[PDB]
């Protein structure tokens, strides 16, 4: 509303908000560093974007016995971005304080205590374990440690390489590599399986198909196993959650990464008018935004309005006092593909 | 086209005001040799630029502090001259080079956004002004700068780095190191002539220079694809020092302000309309004076759109121009005595 | 609609009485429905 | 939930979906003299 | 804008105790900048809550 | 009434009442603090919103030997938010002048005294026992030391963890920040029952099927048992009460949440005019708020009609000489949601 004061020649310019969602980076993991280790002490987190970039950090050549230098060359070797190292005992403060973090990794130490304080719904944050060491129980109880926590997944067995000497490789440290080639390739919603693994790395135990068969289920532990014609694949996706709505990593993930796409494209429309231009125009972007989903397959239906639904309105979604205490609520449904973890073929 | 400014301490001492200068000649006549911003000068003029301003603070010898600078930039009679001198689009303060960058802690990096503040401020004297900014020399102090900047004049900022090395040499053999900022305003100028201002100022070759200060690959994480990006002057491997970048300091990815070029092109476009619309500011108010105020803007845009400078396949997804009693104004605003024109644009992309 | 947004009503019977109009007051109802910020967005995701 | 600052709130729809799968129907189990190898009952594929 | 810090930071638990008694809070956000978070008035009725 | 006294134009503003109930938070604990605790000597309450703070006032390490350390932490791990900590010999003086408390955590000390008290209809309270330390003796007479009151529940037995080195994790504490999750999550009608415990913790005395038969009648325990597929899990939510009125928590609760948030609302009008208009806005502002519930599912019914009823009026509710006292009397009724305890399948 501009005041003609003196005659003249006056410039507008548009200012109503344009909204739309941007694709953020869905594999920044976050590796658990010991207390002893001095690279760490005395910082808050470290940030490091090279395999020869953590070298540059260091100052000696390559170590194959402490736990840091080979889970750091078995995340790069096998593709991946710029990680964060922060110290176990302060996972729970530092970690919140990074909004571009989307994975926490073991790194060959527990973390269970950060992760249940952490990984909750809203958060966006996931988790990857690290199975057991020993050999596998066959009666299949050596799950009982672990907690059903529908937003971590555990990886079995722990890999070598030649370059190893006495300590194995952690299996999380590469389990993260492989998700940022997978969701850069194929994208969030592909099954992080069915992959090989790109840094020549041997399991340390065999596994057999009945054996897997065994530890599918519940607790699941997705296993990482060396086939005659294929080399060593990831075989099995599945979360510690055995119910539908949670059963498979790339439904969990993709959530993750739709929630927070939406909630930092909703941060720009907060303080905005709440009536029926706003409207019009949260609608649209979001609409756009699951569209674009749906076109490159990662919602099933024959037709959009079978594969997503957004409501909001005066009368669809918040009631005029909801309005008057300053309340605007938005309804997303998604129906996430899921990866066809069998192939059954029958013939007549 | 851009004309721009250089603010700088001159050994000579002058006065106040600005100077003009369309040749070497004219800044010897005025200005005696060897000084960092009259190699940048000769860096601009000799990389095709035609003409530029210059205007002095003080002579080259009361150089203090980075704090001394900033107050310098920020006294009153600078945003005046500028303001007053119409035809000044960019701005240029190669000076900030002379100063080492002893350390990465929170005194030097508020230091360098006070210096953006600063020449933003001298940017919103008048409209469609640019400033042409630089970085710290490590990537880190930069990143962190970017991220921390808060700002609402984030459009009119456009930032380069790293360094550059010319093949200029003073009485000793050391190669002179000069802020990209003066070679890219040759090329804007050259750019606005040649192609236009709606032709991005990227992927074109430089002049006269031996190599960036630093390297490409500790340069990786200043680029962002939101927002609050750099600009990157890069060598290549038998293609020549490059210009790598044509984004401006804005942070949401939504604004079409985020590239040099479609805000340099919406204000070429605000001034022309401005200029037009002079001839109208006492015109009786009735449908004879719509209709030829909307048949000069519709040319105008017809011919810009025909060389490319629109985004369309027709006339009518190209722009639009709304004018008259209805569909821009009601009959109140006759007796109140204002006319209202809306204008809609679609700016391209690079 | 405009009848839901504002309302004017001034009038003989409507809003002032013969007394009124004998005593020299004129009166003018005016009513508004402003609109409110969006202090809080709630996001609801289903699996639908 | 209950707002308390202003921001972007994030609720999942933690209503309960039922789903009936059918399981195996034909485990049996073997009770007689037999001498397992180690020293309950014990699962064996084949 | 033309601003170097804020007197004291805040969180979200915090600014939520101040925002129900109405004191609006000058915010600090990384991807954003200091911007203003709050727009209520003093008074916590219906009809008047909302500076606007 | 504007008073016309100068020829001119006068501006006012209507100030007739507008009404509105808003939903206040319902689940703040309020733990028990011994008297030798050093940190709340000398203070009337403590306030922490945080596992984080507490260690912040404090100046050790995390201790396990301490009664007070292990009950935060395990409920901060289970959800929560702000608490409040007060000695309990100050419950009975602090408690009333903290308006947003509403429930009272034993927290592994003998708060029977503060209880009978505090906890009474209409106050807006309830509390969370501790049971018996031992053996669930088989007979079933275990129970006779607590009062039937109907604001109190107990469980039992009390939690252990790896952390936990010689000293028990009160139940209580762990539970409090599952009512804070479940009412997030589902709403306070929904039973705390059947849902998970977040923080990995074990039950230390096994519960057979039949022994929780023996004491789920009358004075109930509800029972943390673990099973085979689903880990831990809260099962029962009976009150001390065995009457259809407040037989189950949910119910009871919600009550408690329903009361309080009205009862805010209608000091707004405390000495409103007891006229026709005022009955209006009262009536519609409660039956909006009702109708919140009804439609989340709170409350069950076909129609509106069949789940709740709001009086008031001159012929309805009060009487002449009660509105020449000073009296509005609102008669409000609530179906409330029940569990569903039992699961009975008939096959034909």
């Amino acid at each position: 509303t501009t005041i003609t004061t003196y005659p003249g020649v006056y410039i507008e310019e548009d200012a109503s908000l344009s909204l739309s969602v941007s694709s953020s980076a869905t594999a920044v993991p976050v590796f658990a560093v010991a207390g002893d280790n001095p690279l760490i002490s005395g910082k808050p987190y470290i940030r490091i974007s090279n395999w020869l970039e953590y070298l540059t950090l260091k100052n000696e050549q390559f170590d194959p016995a402490n736990t840091l230098d080979i889970s750091l060359r078995a995340y790069f070797i096998n593709g991946g971005g710029y990680c964060y190292l922060v110290q176990t005992t302060d996972l729970e403060k530092q970690v919140p304080k990074l909004d571009d973090v989307t994975l926490l990794v073991a790194a060959g130490e527990n973390i269970t205590t950060a992760v249940s304080t952490l990984c909750k719904p809203g958060k966006g944050l996931f988790a990857i374990f690290d199975g057991p060491t020993t050999e596998l129980k066959s009666d299949g109880t050596s799950n009982s440690d672990y907690d059903p926590n529908p937003f971590a997944a555990v990886y079995y067995p722990w890999l070598t390489a030649d370059w190893t000497t006495t300590i194995d490789i952690p299996p999380s440290a590469a389990i993260a590599g492989v998700y940022c080639s997978v969701d850069s390739t194929r994208g969030v919603w592909k099954a992080p399986a069915n992959v090989p693994i790109q840094g020549g790395l041997q399991p340390k135990y065999p596994v057999t198909d009945d054996l897997q068969a065994q530890y599918n289920q519940g607790k699941a532990l997705n296993m990482i196993r060396t086939f005659p014609k294929s080399g060593t694949l990831v075989w099995g996706a599945r979360t510690l959650e055995d119910n539908d709505n949670w059963r498979y990593i790339p439904v969990r993930r993709l959530f993750n990464s739709a929630e927070r796409d939406i909630k930092n494209a909703m941060s720009f429309a907060v303080f905005e008018p709440n009536s029926q231009p706003t409207w019009e125009r949260v609608r649209s972007a979001v609409n756009n935004y699951l569209y674009s989903l749906w076109q490159q397959g990662g919602l099933a239906g024959n037709k959009p309005d079978d594969a997503y639904f957004v409501q909001i309105g005066k009368d669809i979604t918040m009631t005029d006092d909801d309005i008057k205490q300053g309340k605007m609520i938005i309804k997303i449904g998604m129906a996430a593909v899921r990866p066809a973890e069998f192939i059954i073929l029958q013939f007549t | 086209i851009g004309i721009p400014v250089f603010i700088g301490y001159t050994s000579s001492p002058v006065d106040k005001t600005a100077i003009k200068l369309h040749s070497l000649a004219d800044f010897a006549r005025s200005f005696p040799e060897s000084g960092l911003m009259y190699y940048s000068v000769r860096h601009f003029f000799e990389n095709g630029g035609q003409q530029a301003y210059v205007l002095s603070l003080g002579t080259e010898q009361q150089l203090s502090d980075f704090s001394s600078l900033i107050t310098a930039l920020q006294q009153a009679w600078l945003a005046q001259t500028i303001a007053a001198e119409n035809d000044i689009t960019l701005i240029i303060t190669p000076d900030v080079i002379r100063f080492d960058q002893t350390e990465i802690s929170d005194t030097q990096r508020d230091l360098w956004l006070q210096l953006w503040q600063s020449v933003l401020n001298l940017c919103k004297s008048r409209r469609g002004i640019m400033g042409l900014l630089d970085a710290p020399d490590d990537p880190t102090l930069a990143a962190k700068c970017l991220q921390q900047f808060s700002s609402a004049d984030r459009q009119w900022g456009v930032v380069y780095w790293p360094l550059l090395k010319s093949a200029y040499q003073d009485n000793t053999q050391n190669p002179i190191v000069l802020s990209p900022t003066a070679a890219v305003a040759a090329v804007i100028q050259r750019n606005d002539n040649q192609q236009g201002v709606w032709t991005a100022p990227a992927n074109i070759a430089l002049s006269k220079v031996i190599s960036p200060v630093r390297a490409y690959i500790e340069a990786n994480a200043l680029f962002n694809p939101d927002g609050t990006s750099l600009n990157l002057v890069r060598s290549f491997p038998g293609k020549g020092i490059r210009i790598w970048g044509c984004r401006t300091l804005e942070n949401t990815h939504d604004s079409p302000w985020s590239y040099i070029q479609t805000r340099r092109l919406v204000s070429y476009i605000e001034a022309y309309m401005t200029q037009l619309g002079r001839a109208f500011v006492f015109e009786p108010n009735n449908a004879i004076t719509w209709m030829k105020f909307k048949g000069q803007a519709h040319n105008w845009l017809r011919q810009l759109w025909l060389k490319g400078g629109l985004r369309g396949t027709q006339e009518d997804q190209a722009f639009e121009v709304l004018l008259g009693v209805d569909e821009s104004m009601r009959e109140a605003d006759l007796r109140a005595g204002k006319m209202i024109i809306k204008i809609r644009l679609a700016v391209l992309i690079p | 609609k405009p009848q839901e947004a504002y309302f004017v009503q001034i009038g003989k019977d409507v809003t002032m009485s013969d007394d009124d109009i004998k005593q020299g007051k004129m009166i003018v109802k005016v009513g508004m429905a402003a609109v409110r910020p969006a202090e809080f967005i709630i996001l609801q995701f289903s699996q639908q | 939930t209950i707002p308390t600052y202003p921001g972007v709130y994030i609720e999942e729809d933690a209503s309960l979906n039922l789903s009936v799968n059918q399981g195996n129907t034909a485990i049996p189990v073997f009770i007689g003299l037999f001498s397992p190898k180690n020293t309950q009952v014990t699962r064996v594929n084949s | 804008s033309g601003i170097s810090d804020v007197a004291e930071r805040l969180t979200d638990d915090e600014q939520g105790e101040m925002n129900s008694k109405g004191i609006n809070a000058i915010r600090y956000f990384s991807h954003k900048g200091f911007v203003v978070w709050g727009a209520r008035t003093l008074q916590n009725d219906d009809n008047w809550r909302y500076i606007p």
